[PDB]
């Protein structure tokens, strides 16, 4: 099951980052590739697959790492990064 | 980052 099918494609996710705040220390490409799209306020994003949302990004944050840290069971996460990556993150 | 509370 996919929470948000209109956001399945990387291209559609990138579009939502049109008004991504430049003050935020994480680039839209990286968020889009990790399955996130912009909800439209501040720095809130959601995964099109698991629907997990993240906010308050900090300098050095890695979208895939945070994805695996907070939502280790996302099917998109597992499909893109592999179970070993997830387990490895969880093991920190 | 942190989860958006639901
Ligand atoms: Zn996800």
């Amino acid at each position: 099951s996919i929470s948000n099918l209109s956001m399945q494609t990387h291209a559609a996710r990138m579009r939502t980052f049109m008004y991504w705040p430049s003050s935020v220390p994480v680039q839209p490409e990286q968020l889009a590739s990790a399955g996130f799209y912009y909800v439209g306020r501040n720095d809130d994003v959601k995964c099109f697959c698991c629907d997990g949302g993240l906010r308050c990004w900090e300098s050095g944050d890695d979208p895939w790492v945070e994805h695996a840290k907070w939502f280790p069971r996302c099917e998109f996460l597992i499909r893109m990064k592999g179970q070993e990556f997830v387990d490895e993150i969880q093991g920190r | 980052a942190v989860p958006i509370a639901q």
